DNA sequence: AACACTGCGAGATA
DNA sequence: TATCTCGCAA
């Protein structure tokens, strides 16, 4: 059982700054895993608290294993924010703009 | 307030009518795999039919 | 079954 | 002499 995310949704991560998530069990109880090529760019764009998810290991040429960062672990209450961020009607697009601005400054 | 609505409507990169390219820019940046033919919201938003969305039409969409 | 990602000198430049 | 490119290393 991994430790829970803080109130602000901060995840506790390993030495490389990632969370290792090889089994559903490994997702914190108050968190969710969002797998998407751009889920990281999204969470960084929202400036919200997340942790990159190492879901497996890619074995590759020369001699070296590589971690597969297939996405993000965020707190549950930020799922739809993230999904909007990765995902983006008129109201949704506008509201995400409104948020992006109340957040940046 | 009107100022708040214009700000919401003035959150692009022109300040002239919301163009198809402008809506595309916003939808592409917030993550949206939307086809060029996936105007939908903006497309339907066009009340007077000039192929763009002016302030009054933006207000009515919101 | 995890290292990082960008600095730094080559030629060339009005 | 100030300015980019751009390969280059890891
Ligand atoms: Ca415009
Ligand atoms: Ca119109």
């Amino acid at each position: 059982i991994p430790p829970l995310a803080s109130a602000s949704g901060e995840i506790t991560k390993n030495t490389f700054g990632n969370i290792e998530v090889f089994a559903p069990t490994m997702i914190p109880g108050n968190c969710c895993l969002v797998e998407n090529p751009v889920a990281i760019k999204a969470a960084r764009f929202l400036g919200v608290e997340f942790a990159p998810a190492v879901t497996s290991f890619k074995f590759e040429r020369g001699s070296t294993v590589k971690p597969v960062l297939s996405g993000i672990v965020v707190a549950k209450w930020l799922r739809e924010a993230i999904e909007t961020a990765i995902d983006g009607s008129w109201n949704t697009l506008l509201l995400k703009l409104r948020i992006r601005s109340k957040l940046n400054s | 307030n009107l100022t708040v609505i214009d700000d919401l409507w003035s959150m692009l990169i022109r300040n002239c009518v919301l163009s198809v390219k402008d809506l595309q820019k916003i939808s592409n940046l917030i993550g949206a795999d939307q086809s060029s033919g996936t105007i939908e919201m903006i497309s339907c938003a066009t009340d007077g039919k000039r192929l763009f969305m002016t302030y009054l039409d933006f207000g009515c969409v919101l």
